[PDB]
Formats: structure tokens, C-alpha cells, sequence
DNA sequence: TTTTTTGTGGCACTGGCCGTCGTTTCG
DNA sequence: CGAAACGACGGCCAGTGCCA
């Protein structure tokens, strides 16, 4: 549940999506499914805990159910997921950057106001103007 | 009265010397004429008897003790003793720390045995004759150290024991006379008049020509010298406490101060002159620190630190002082003093006793001689005194041939000249007093006893020249030995238990915000983490969980003392707090109000439950929810119906580090993870004078130089008399009081206030600013290339490799070189080569760490950019 | 004692919330307050043995699954035999549930009176609540006179040895041993006494 | 608390019963309302100092306004924490068996 | 070396089996040790579930404990102290070769 | 350890924040 | 004549100003 705490508003609404193990939005669920899994297990071990749920009917017990099929997302990174970008704009970038991570910053960007900065300071204008300065 | 003093001595000697003075040994002594029965029987008699029975063997300890009791009884001070250790042994028994002793008091074996003193006086070179001169009837002045907190309790004990009417505390400028009169505050020229004597009276005071300039100054100086003698008013002495036999009202008149403490109208010298018993109760902080040291060590690892049974030859303790780690080590924190211990490399306790005694303006010149003799690179010779050698050596070997302590000179006088150790005390008095021709009595007296002992009277006179020289700066060993023990205890706790020692330091000075900030950064740069508070794991005060320092709940600003306890007590009867909802439903607003809840989130005590911006929005909603759950439970019900379990946390976007650390500053008092400045590290590199390194760097430069400095602004002022705003620039290494005086030119024109970074050109002598640049002014200004090369590079290759690779990429960027030398970070701007902003990446290909840092030389002017255009990107 | 506390709630819930004709509870709240409880299948009036009389083996199994989900290994098959021909039907099939799932069986007699001679004393007590004559007829009657505290030897008369065995008898003593319910009394028994609130705020 | 509450909200409290009237503290605080030192009333019969036994304080109230004082205690200390005690023949048995 | 070890400084020790109730330490053990002072440390060989741990508590120090200490699953040896075998002072390496 | 030009301590008083008592009005 | 609600207030905790 440590991830479910880190919850920075809409941050974990995508986090649950990104390292998944779901079933195409998952029928009757929910996100996370990893909230139920440790409730099924009952940490740490604990004999009088993972039996409970199996008797009514961590990872292997979770794999033992389960809504597997789908297969969407992977990481942890993966995706899904006057000057400006520019040129135009993809990404991958077609003017500045990146030696990414920087790539990733152009995909959340579009569109279409310049500056700002937001979050906030303060180098997206500088790297832009610096990129225009070499014609 | 004399018999009970003997009992307590014989009882004491048994517990202080277990291996040596045993029940068996006491029985023997009875035979030549229950354990408590023997001490009882030995008291009874009797001087005539004891007399007949006339390294430190078991027989020697008795003779010493028997001789001191003989002196104390005869001079009539057994009652005085019994009073002293009563409140000291009470203090120990009622949880009040008592120091090992100060002054000469530690020299007495009786004092040590019974329990006034807590350092072995016969193990070290401590003498009773220094404490009480047997050949002169004078009252001894016993001073005792206590914990500064619990000092009043020991005085309160005395007030109840000896009577309220018989116990009370004793009562207690030239520069001020000129000013204080005028003040009733600015001067401004009045200070320049009183700066002539920064004080001695105007009776003497050679720049008196200022008087006849103005007729105003003529009178004021003449009036000020007439009002010098007044002693101000009346007040209480720190340590002074008197215990009279008959009621004080019968002899000495009394007062009562603002705190209700009974105060004598006479001063120390006036009260002693009447022949009344005086006692000094000093308040020491090291004892307070050592109390918290024991409790945290026992809480962390279940160890009972017995300070009075520690080994005095622990290897880790001395090699820690040898490494110059005396950050919080008592009596040893000074700058030069710290350096002196690392050079000396102390291995035994006597090294610290000598070092502490020698380190002061006067005997300090002998320290370098001591260090070479100690480290084993200079023979200890006594060739100048061959006949006297056999007497001098056993005295001076302990301190490598250097008369350091007062007890040595007394020993050297007593043995060589054949004096009594009592009258060797008198000889020290005469050398200090420097009586014109009276010490020529001691010269010839010394010579007679010298040559009868063996010295050929050529050495005897020159030996006396040595004594009188070192007598001026001869220090008292008893005091130095006792206080050195507390230094060693302090060092001992640090060496073996460094986390809780650091947590103790934080605990003691938890109120001062500057010290806490200093102690955290010392802990962070020593491998010891310092985490924020936490409702699940933190205690009331600072705590050591595992090997990590952890802030207390009391350290949070808005959280009450009752709240701090209530939160803790709720956790004990119930479980650990599982969620935010669980917390505020078990702890109602009644106890932990919304104001305190907000400050608990900002402090980070609820970080286990989630994001702070999310938790701060979820407060009132969950407060309503928690208010509703009680109303249901307060009407029968049970569970499922009585509780719709806590909703999901009320969403909110996470906090940026600027506002997050700003909340942390409001919650506790200082920032959590150092910073913020180093979030943009491009400026940290520039730092021409780091806040710590400012004094070190600026002094070896021209007369009152100039230098640029960055940090974070944390103060708001403006003007007028103008523009005179005092801001404080703070770094991760410290802070500074920066002006904000030159700005009225005008004008630097900040208007920045808290929570924004700046760069500041300033003159130093205190620092006085002139020009300023914000983060975007720095980042826009033309940048320059900077490589950081290590020391490892030979010159006769010859360093052409660095020059060859800089040649191929011309352009217009000044090249800077950071050479991390053996001592000091050097700054080296290059020469002719100007890079073209392609050589950064192509250089990082090799084993060099390049940067695109802002050019230092650019920071000036108010055009080209300009300052308007540098505000646009922000 | 945790079980005793749950029984205190379940009893209080039945009166305060689920009271219609008798003080009734649910399998939902039993699921909530099942901690520290040992459950037995019940008398002929119970859930499983009534479903069996209706010729509905499919519902009694799923109802056994529902109780086995709640109590787990703390559930047992209650086997009591008087003269009833309905008990033959029930006990026979109950045995199959006991042997399929491996739950273990416990013997009981559902006694309402002390000795067999009380039979009429108890029967007249039924006529006092029903308010009728000894020969009404159609009066509140019990099916027999076997509802008493029987001798261990006397239990085998109802439950033959070469058919049941010793497992119903032995389990009866094992569960009785494991029921360590000490109410807080004697050298035990703390005072649940309130503070009051506070002045203001003083000792 | 509830005795002082009763007086202020129109509910007449009795001067005391049992050994409760013996304590001066009780009288001073207002549990009991008769001067124990004026008459020969002793504390030691109420609370014996040489024995830890919980003292039972009974209080007389107006029979009309008695349920109000109980209601005050229900609201004050908690509805789930306050309840009244329950209370459960030779002639009756004979007759019923006779029927 | 061995010749050093057998002639080196002989610190006291008490080996303790994993089998240990909560109501055995640390008052009974420290009381027996406090009554006999000296200059040697003491150690605690805890033969645990996997691996041999050592909790060298504190200066406690007397040769009568053995009799009462073996009245249990515990034994007292006079080993060459594991927590040492480092540093270059106090003894040292020269004065470990001297008595050999 | 005492004196100086300084810092820090420790306590007292004010002020901002959450449940309490009294009067008044309406049922 | 009793209850409810508004209005004025009280108490405690926390900061911040200067005492040895
Ligand atoms: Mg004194
Ligand atoms: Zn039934
Ligand atoms: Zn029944």
C-alpha cells in the first residue's frame, strides 16, 4: 500500500495503469488489483492468512486466480502515456534536446502556449532561445 | 561530629577501593590494637592510637586518610564536611547529577572517599595540602558542580534541612557611565568616545584632547568619571548560597528577588568576613548532556552507562580525539584547541590534563615542546640539574620534563629543598604575589635544604629560577584532572555511540534554531541520517531508531505538549496508526485541533499515509467524517452501520520543493533536507566565497576586498532612512547578515523577499552588498566552460595533453579549472583558449567532468541584457 | 474471551436490531463476529438439517460452504439422536458432508431438563406457556421424553458403536477442554471506571 | 456532576442516603447536603481507610425528574456505555402445577 | 598466530544457547558480574538458528559463575575475544609474540 | 578562571484560539 | 415555566521579548 500512499492526486491513477497485470481495464475492477493481493496473502507470510482466501474458494497466489489475458503496458517507463518545440512537433524532438529522458517532456507538452514555466522553474524557455541562436 | 566523618570515610574507602581495602584488611587493623561494624569500631579511637601504626599500597591509603582526618578534626572542620556531602549524596539519590569537583577540593582523599569528590586523588598527582594547608587555620571553600536544570532542587533541599531563616543566596561601568547616562539607543559619536577604552576608569584616561573640542564633552566626561563607583543595584549570585548557624536575621539582612529566591544584602566578601559558611552551587551543562546520553543509549541498546566505572584507557576514545573529532566534546571545542589535539594525538588521560592546562595565553608556547617529546622525537633530559635529577624525574616524567601543574612545583620544592608539603604551598603563594624581597627568605631557605639533600648550590639557585618562572603559569591539577574526566566521558560516548551522542546534542540545544541547523548538517556529513517526525515511530523528544536520528513530536510547532503526550499515549493502548482516518477518529479535534493537524502534516509526521498536498486538502472533509462517526457510535450501534469506512484521500497535485520546504520551515523551525539552493547547482559551483569559507578566504586578500556570493533570501525589509533592507542570505553551509546599506545609492532594488535565490556582489571587512542578480539573470548571462581536474597530473609530461585538446575547438567561452588540491579548492581561469560550445560534450568523452557554468566575469553593469530582459523568462 | 465478547454483541444485536418474533441474527453479522466462536450444525430446526428434509441436498451443501467460509476449521457437524425418523434421514447425509469435507463430528442431546423423570414436569411447563389443559388436544408438545442430560453410556444406546465410532464422543471432550473462557473476575477483574472529562484541564 | 446538574435544571436532589452523608468532601462538593460535622457523621464508615473497597453512592431524586438525570448520564458518558441493571415462588409454583 | 593466541590477553566469555526465556537476563547475570570487578571484557556467543552471533554487551567482568552458569544450557570459556583482532595499539602485536 | 563585548539562557506577559455560562425569548 | 440559541467570555498554549 506504500505506492497507494505516494498518491499525488492523478499521479497514481496513471501509476496503477503503468505497471499493470490487469485484464483490459479489468472486469469488476478497480485499480489497483495489488490492493486485494496482499489482503489475500495477509502480510508477512502468514499461514493463518493466505489459507483464508484460498480456503473460501503473494504473486503466485495472485497468479493463481486470475484476470490475466489482456497484456497491456509494461514499465515503469514504457508509455501510454514563436520558437516552441518545434517545428511542427512529434515527438521525437525535431529541433532541440534531448539525450532523453528529454524526449518524454515533449509528449506531455502539446499544446500550444510557450513558456510557462509551470511546476515551475525554469529552463524550457532558455533551451528554446539557445536553440534558436545557432542559425 | 568528628566520629561520624571517620565512619563515612572508612565506609567510603571500601567501595572506592574494592580490590585493595577489604573487610579482611580492616579486621587486621583492628587486631593490631558485618562490614559496617568495622567502620563503626575504627571511628571510635583514637588519635594516640592511630598514630602508633605510623605505588599506593593498602597501608598507604589508610595513612593518607588517617592524616587528613587528623588535620580536619584538629582545625575544627568535621561538621563543615558532613554538611557538604549530605546534599551531594542526596542529589545523587534524587536524580540530580554531581560533577567530579572543582577547585582544590578534589585533592582530599576524605572528600573522595565519602562522596564530595568523584575522582581518585592518589591515582593522579592530587594533594590534600593544596586543599587544606595543615600549618594554617583557614576555612576551606568547597565548590560543587550540578546539572543546570536540577541545581535549585539541591538548594531547596538545604532550605528545608537547615531552615528557611538560616539559608539564603548571596547578593551581587566606565564605558557605561559615558553612554548609559546619555542613552536615556543610538549614539552615534558617543561610542567613538567610549571606544577609547574598550573597562578601566576615566581616572587614568592618552587621547583626552577630545574634551576641549566642544564644551558638551568637557562636562560629560567629568560627570562620567564621578558616577563610576556606583555598583548598579542588587541581584542574585549564580552559585552563592549561605548557611548560617543562627538565624540570618540576627546578623545579616535579607532580600527577595523577582523569582522569590531569598537573597543576602551583603556580597560574598562581606558575608565571609562575618565568618559565615558559604557554598557555591554551580550549574554545569555537560552533566545535563551526560544524563540524556545514558538514557538514549539504554533506550537504544539496553546498556547501563556507569560513568564512574568506565575504563580510563579505552583505545577508541583517544584515537577519536586524535582525529580531531571534538564537535561536542567538553572543554575542547575551540578552533585552535581542536587543531592542537589532532597534532598532539593523545593516548592517555594525562595528555588531556596537560593539554587543557597548557592551552591558554602564557603556557601555550610549551605545547609544541610537549608534542614532540610525546610523539617520541625529542629526548627528555635533565642535564642542567644532575644532582636534582633523581627528585625531578619522578615528578616531571608524567609531563615530559615540563613544569605544568602547581602540584609538581610543590613536590619539587618539598623533595629537593626538604620542605613540608604544607609549607611548599606557602612558597607558591609568595612566587605569585611577587613580594619585593620576601622571597629571598625562600631562596636561601631553599639553598640550605638543597645542599643538605645533595644539590651543590650552583644548581640550587638556578633551580629556583626555574620554579619562579613556571610558577606564574602553573595550573591546578585537581581541577584540570576532574574536568578532563568529563571531557573523556563525553569523548567515550561519542566514539562508541556516535548516533545517540549526536541525538543528545540535538536534544540539549533543541530550542536554538541555529544550533539545531548546525548539529543536523554535522550529522548528515558524518553518515548519520536525520529524519523528520513520524506519528508511528517518533517519541516525545529526539529519538534513535536503529541507527537513525528521529525528530520528536514536541519539536512540531503548533502541536501542544498535551497533544504530544496524547498522540503518544493513544498509540500505546491501541495499535500503530494505520491511516489518516484512523488517526483523527481515535484522536478527536478536542485534543489535536485543526491548527495542530495542519502543522503535523507540514512537518511530515503523516508522510506514512500519503502526499502532503493531498493530506492537507483531506483534513476538513475527514474531520467532518470523523465528527460524524462518533455521533453514530454515541447512540448504541456497533460497526458496519456505525462506520462507512474512510473514503479515498481527497485528490490534490503534489507540492513543489520550494513550498514544501517552506512548510517544513514553518512546522519545525529549519529545513529538512538541507537545500534548496543546490537544486540549481550551476550557481553553487560559482560560489566565490561559501558562507563557511568566507572568513577563511577573505582574510588573505587586499585591504577590505570584494566578492560575489549566492544563497537564499530569508528576510524582509526595505527602507527608508532611501533603501535600507536587511536580508539574510543562507546556504547549506550556513548564513550571513548581509546589508542593505549601500543599496541606498540607489539602488540594487531587490523586492525579492523569502523563498527566491540570488547572486550578490558585496564588500567585506560584516558584509556590505552593492549589486544583485536573480536566478534568471544568471542563467541568461553568457555562460562559460568549466572543467574540474583532480590533483593527479604530473607537470613534466608535460601537461601538454590538456593544452592539446583545448586547441582544436576555438570560439568565445572562457575556460575555468577547478583543481582540488591537497588543501583548499583552487580557482583557475585559463589563458588564451576560448571554447566554441562543442568542446563540452567531446571533452566529457574522456575522464574529465565539464560543465556549462555561468561566466563570473560578466556579473556587472545594467545594460546589454538587460535587467528588464532577465525578469522576462521568470 | 474474544469469542465471549462476540457472543455479547450477537446477543445484543439480536434484541436491538433483529427482533421480530424471537431475537434473530444474520450470517452477515456472524461473519463479522465469528472470531473466537466454535459453531455446530444445530438441531433439526437448524439451517442444514432442515434443507435436507426438503430433499434439497444442493442448498444445504452451499449453506455448509457459507458457514465453512465463516468459521473455517471452527465449524462442526452436530449429531444428536432421539427417537425421530427425521434424524435417520438427516444424520445419514450429515455423515457424508462430514466425510467429504473432513470437518469432524460432535455428539449432543439438546437437553431441556435434568433427568428422564422430569419429562412430565417439563411437559406441564409447556402447557403453562400454551395455557391449555393436559388433554386439550393440539397443545405445545415435545416429540418425546428423551430430552435430558444422558449418561455417556446412555448416549451409545442412541448412537451405536459399530456405525458411529468414538469420534463424536471424543470431540465432545476435546472442544470442552479448548473452550478457555475466563470472564475477568476474582484475582482478575479490572475496574472499567471512567475519568470524567476535565476542568478546564487539571489532575 | 449529575447531582449538581440536577439542581440547576429543576430536579430536586435528596440530602443523601446510606453512609454517603458521612463524608465532608461529599458535603462540600455537593453530593450530600447535610452538615456531617454538625451532627455526628463519620467518614470512616463511608470509606474505611484500612480497606480498598469501592464506595456505593446512592442518591434520591424526584420520581418525576429521575429519568431526566439518567438521560443526562446517557448523553454525557455515551449511549453505548450507559444502561440500567436488570432484576429477575412457592405459592405460584403450587397453583400453576394445580392448573 | 596460534602461539600468540594461546599466550595473548584472556577475556572472559559465556556461551549461550538459542534456547533462552525472557525472565533470565539481564539482572541475574549482571549482578554476578558486577560483584567481581577486573580489567577484561565479556562476550555472548549466541548459537542462533543460522550462524554464530556475538553480543559483547559491556564491561561487566568472576570465576564462580561457571558453577551456577552450567546449571543451565550455558557454558563459560576464556577465549581470545572475537571483537578484537584489529587495531595496532594497547597490546600490541609485539607483546603477543613476547609471552610465546 | 575572570574579564570583556558577546551570546544565550529562562521566565513572564500578551494574544490568538475552542468550549462554557447566562440571559432572553418563544413554545 | 422550560428549552434552545445566540452572545459574550474564559483558559490554555505558544510565541517572543530581555534576565545571569
Ligand atoms: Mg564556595
Ligand atoms: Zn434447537
Ligand atoms: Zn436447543
Amino acid at each position: 500500500h506504500h505506492h497507494h500512499h505516494h498518491k499525488a492526486g492523478e499521479a497514481q491513477d496513471l501509476a496503477e495503469g503503468w505497471r499493470a497485470f490487469l485484464e483490459a481495464l479489468k472486469p469488476t475492477l478497480r485499480a489497483f488489483v495489488r490492493e486485494a493481493r496482499p489482503h489475500l496473502e495477509g502480510k508477512t507470510l502468514v499461514l493463518r492468512f493466505p489459507e483464508s482466501k484460498a480456503f473460501h474458494h503473494l504473486l503466485p497466489l495472485a497468479r493463481a486466480q486470475f484476470g490475466v489475458e489482456e497484456l497491456a503496458f509494461v514499465l515503469e517507463k514504457k508509455s501510454l502515456s514563436p520558437p516552441w518545440e518545434a517545428e511542427e512537433g512529434e515527438d521525437p524532438s525535431e529541433e532541440l534536446r534531448r539525450l532523453a529522458r528529454l524526449l518524454g517532456g515533449r509528449l506531455l507538452w502539446v499544446r500550444k502556449p510557450k513558456a510557462p514555466e509551470a511546476e515551475e522553474p525554469v529552463s524550457e524557455d532558455g533551451i528554446g532561445g539557445n536553440g534558436i541562436m545557432p542559425p | 561530629e568528628a566520629q561520624y566523618l571517620r565512619e563515612l570515610t572508612f565506609l567510603g574507602l571500601l567501595r572506592r577501593y574494592p580490590d585493595r581495602i577489604t573487610e579482611a584488611f580492616y579486621r587486621e587493623v583492628l587486631r593490631l590494637l558485618d562490614e559496617r561494624a568495622l567502620a563503626e569500631a575504627l571511628a571510635r579511637v583514637e588519635e594516640k592510637a592511630w598514630e602508633e601504626l605510623r605505588e599506593w599500597t593498602a597501608e598507604a591509603i589508610l595513612h593518607r586518610a588517617l592524616y587528613e582526618l587528623s588535620v580536619i578534626e584538629r582545625m575544627g572542620f568535621p561538621g563543615y564536611f558532613l554538611i557538604v556531602q549530605d546534599y551531594i549524596n542526596w542529589a545523587r539519590g534524587h536524580g540530580v547529577s554531581v560533577g567530579p569537583g572543582r577547585g582544590s577540593a578534589a585533592g582530599s582523599l576524605v572528600a573522595y572517599a565519602v562522596g564530595i569528590t568523584n575522582i581518585d586523588p592518589l591515582r593522579f598527582g592530587l594533594l590534600f595540602e593544596r586543599f587544606l594547608n595543615p600549618e594554617r587555620v583557614s576555612m576551606p571553600d568547597i565548590d560543587t558542580d550540578f546539572s543546570d536544570r536540577e541545581r535549585d532542587r539541591v538548594i531547596q533541599y538545604v532550605r528545608e534541612r537547615y531552615g528557611e531563616d538560616k539559608v539564603a543566596q548571596i547578593g551581587t561601568a566606565s564605558k557605561a557611565a559615558l553612554k548609559d547616562v546619555a542613552r536615556v539607543i543610538p549614539h552615534k559619536k558617543a561610542e567613538e568616545l567610549a571606544k577609547l577604552i574598550p573597562p578601566k576608569p576615566l581616572q587614568e584616561a592618552e587621547l583626552r584632547a577630545e574634551m576641549e573640542k566642544d564644551e558638551r564633552i568637557r562636562q560629560v566626561i567629568e560627570v562620567a568619571m564621578r558616577l563610576e563607583g556606583l555598583n548598579r543595584h542588587a541581584s542574585v549570585h549564580a552559585a552563592g548560597v549561605v548557611i548560617a548557624a543562627e538565624p540570618l536575621t540576627d546578623l545579616v539582612p535579607l532580600m527577595r528577588d523577582q523569582e522569590g529566591r531569598p537573597v543576602t544584602q551583603y556580597d560574598m566578601g562581606a558575608v565571609e568576613a562575618l565568618g559565615l559558611l558559604k557554598m557555591d552551587f554551580l550549574g554545569l551543562r555537560t552533566l545535563t548532556f551526560l544524563d540524556e546520553a545514558r538514557r538514549i543509549v539504554k533506550e537504544s541498546k539496553g546498556v547501563e552507562l556507569d560513568y564512574d566505572r568506565l575504563p580510563l584507557d579505552d583505545p577508541k576514545t583517544f584515537e577519536l580525539l586524535s582525529r580531531g573529532e571534538t564537535k561536542g566534546v567538553f572543554q575542547l571545542e575551540s578552533g585552535g584547541m581542536t587543531a592542537t589535539v589532532r597534532g598532539l594525538k593523545p593516548r592517555r588521560l594525562e595528555d588531556i590534563i596537560a593539554l587543557v592546562s597548557l592551552y591558554r595565553p602564557g603556557p601555550m608556547e610549551h605545547i609544541p615542546t610537549y608534542i614532540r617529546r610525546h610523539h617520541g622525537q625529542e629526548p627528555v633530559s635533565y642535564a642542567e640539574f644532575p644532582h636534582a635529577e633523581k627528585y625531578l624525574r619522578p615528578i616531571l616524567d608524567e609531563t615530559y620534563g615540563i613544569p605544568v601543574y602547581q602540584e609538581q612545583i610543590m613536590q619539587i620544592a618539598s623533595q629537593v629543598a626538604g620542605y613540608s608539603l604544607g609549607e611548599a604551598d606557602l612558597l607558591r603563594r609568595a612566587m605569585g604575589k611577587k613580594r619585593v624581597e620576601e622571597m629571598q627568605k625562600h631562596r636561601e631557605r631553599f639553598v640550605r635544604g638543597a645542599k643538605e639533600r645533595g644539590v651543590p648550590e650552583e644548581e640550587a639557585n638556578r633551580l629556583f629560577d626555574m620554579l619562579e618562572a613556571f610558577a606564574n603559569y602553573g595550573f591546578n591539577k585537581s581541577h584540570a584532572a576532574a574536568y578532563s574526566l568529563l571531557s573523556y566521558q563525553t569523548a567515550y560516548v561519542k566514539a562508541h555511540y556516535p548516533v545517540e551522542f549526536m541525538a543528545a546534542l540535538l536534544s540539549v540545544e533543541r530550542h536554538d534554531s541555529d544550533k539545531v541547523a548546525e548539529y543536523i548538517r554535522d550529522a548528515r556529513a558524518l553518515g548519520i541520517p536525520v529524519l523528520p517526525p513520524d506519528v508511528n515511530r517518533s517519541g516525545f523528544d529526539f529519538k534513535v531508531v536503529g541507527e537513525e536520528i528521529l525528530f520528536g513530536l514536541s519539536a512540531v510547532k503548533n502541536v501542544g505538549e498535551m497533544a504530544a503526550r496524547a498522540i503518544l499515549e493513544e498509540r500505546e493502548r491501541g495499535g500503530p496508526f494505520k491511516s489518516l482516518g484512523d488517526f483523527l477518529k481515535r484522536l478527536p479535534e478536542q485534543v489535536v485541533n485543526k491548527r495542530a493537524l495542519e502543522s503535523l502534516v507540514k512537518a511530515g509526521a503523516l508522510d506514512a499515509f500519503g502526499d502532503r498536498a493531498r493530506l492537507l486538502a483531506s483534513l476538513e472533509p475527514l474531520l467532518r467524517w470523523a465528527a460524524e462517526t462518533r455521533e453514530r457510535g454515541r447512540s448504541g450501534l456497533v460497526g458496519l452501520f456505525a462506520e462507512v469506512e474512510e473514503p479515498p484521500l481527497v485528490e490534490a497535485s503534489p507540492l513543489d520543493e520550494i513550498t514544501m520546504l517552506r512548510y517544513e520551515k514553518e512546522a519545525l523551525g529549519i529545513y529538512v533536507s538541507g537545500h534548496p539552493v543546490l537544486r540549481y547547482p550551476g550557481l553553487r559551483e560559482v560560489a566565490s566565497c561559501t558562507i563557511e569559507e568566507l572568513s577563511e578566504f577573505v582574510r588573505e586578500l587586499p585591504g577590505k576586498p570584494k566578492v560575489l556570493l549566492s544563497g537564499m533570501v530569508e528576510e524582509v525589509v526595505r527602507k527608508p532612512t532611501g533603501m535600507m533592507a536587511r536580508f539574510t542570505l543562507s546556504d547549506e553551509t550556513g548564513a550571513l547578515e548581509v546589508v542593505v546599506f549601500g543599496r541606498a545609492y540607489e539602488g540594487v532594488s531587490p523586492k525579492l523577499k523569502e523563498d527566491i535565490p540570488l547572486l550578490v556582489l558585496a564588500e567585506v571587512e560584516r558584509v556590505l552588498a552593492q549589486a544583485v542578480w536573480t536566478l534568471e539573470e544568471v542563467l541568461e548571462a553568457p555562460k562559460a566552460l568549466e572543467v574540474e581536474v583532480d590533483h593527479a597530473l604530473l607537470d613534466e609530461k608535460g601537461v601538454a595533453r590538456l593544452k592539446s585538446l583545448l586547441d582544436e575547438h576555438p570560439g568565445s567561452l572562457p575556460v575555468y579549472l577547478r583543481v582540488l588540491g591537497p588543501f583548499g579548492e583552487a580557482l583557475f581561469a585559463l589563458r588564451e583558449v576560448r571554447v566554441g560550445e562543442e568542446a563540452l560534450g567531446l571533452l566529457e568523452a574522456e575522464g574529465y567532468r565539464a560543465y556549462l557554468v555561468p561566466d563570473r566575469e560578466v556579473f556587472l553593469q545594467g545594460n546589454g541584457g538587460g535587467p528588464k530582459e532577465e525578469v522576462v523568462p521568470f | 474471551f474474544t469469542g465471549y465478547q462476540n457472543l455479547v454483541r450477537l446477543a445484543s444485536r439480536a434484541y436491538l436490531e433483529g427482533f421480530y418474533e424471537k431475537p434473530r441474527i444474520d450470517r452477515e453479522i456472524l461473519r463479522e463476529h465469528a472470531q473466537g466462536l466454535i459453531a455446530l450444525s444445530g438441531c433439526l430446526g437448524a439451517e442444514i438439517p432442515q434443507f435436507i428434509l426438503q430433499d434439497r441436498l444442493d442448498l444445504a451443501e452451499a449453506r455448509l460452504n457459507e458457514d465453512l467460509s465463516i468459521f473455517g476449521d471452527r465449524f462442526f457437524i452436530e449429531i444428536q439422536n432421539h427417537g425421530l425418523p427425521e434424524q435417520k434421514k438427516v444424520n445419514q447425509v450429515l455423515k457424508e458432508f462430514a466425510r467429504k469435507y473432513g470437518l469432524g463430528m460432535v455428539a449432543t442431546n439438546d437437553g431441556h431438563y435434568v433427568r428422564k423423570e422430569d419429562a412430565r414436569a417439563h411437559e406441564v411447563l409447556l402447557a403453562i406457556q400454551s395455557k391449555t389443559t393436559l388433554d386439550d388436544p393440539e397443545r405445545w408438545r415435545f416429540p418425546c421424553d428423551e430430552f435430558y442430560v444422558k449418561t455417556p453410556e446412555e448416549m451409545r444406546a442412541m448412537l451405536p458403536e459399530a456405525e458411529w465410532g468414538d469420534e463424536p464422543f471424543d470431540n465432545t471432550v476435546e472442544i470442552a477442554r479448548m473452550c478457555d473462557v475466563d470472564l475477568p473476575i476474582g484475582d482478575k477483574m479490572v475496574y472499567r471506571i471512567p475519568r470524567f472529562p476535565l476542568p478546564e484541564g487539571r489532575t | 456532576d449529575y447531582i449538581n446538574w440536577a439542581r440547576g435544571h429543576g430536579v430536586s436532589v435528596g440530602p443523601g442516603r446510606g453512609s454517603a452523608a458521612g463524608s465532608l468532601v461529599a458535603y462540600a462538593v455537593g453530593i450530600t447536603n447535610i452538615d456531617p460535622l454538625r451532627f455526628g457523621l463519620l467518614f470512616e464508615r463511608f470509606l474505611n481507610p484500612e480497606r480498598v473497597s469501592m464506595p456505593d453512592i446512592d442518591t434520591d431524586f424526584s420520581d418525576r425528574e429521575r429519568d431526566r438525570v439518567i438521560q443526562y448520564v446517557r448523553e454525557r458518558y455515551g449511549e453505548d456505555k450507559v444502561a440500567q441493571i436488570g432484576t429477575f415462588a412457592s405459592k405460584a409454583a403450587l397453583k400453576d402445577v394445580a392448573r
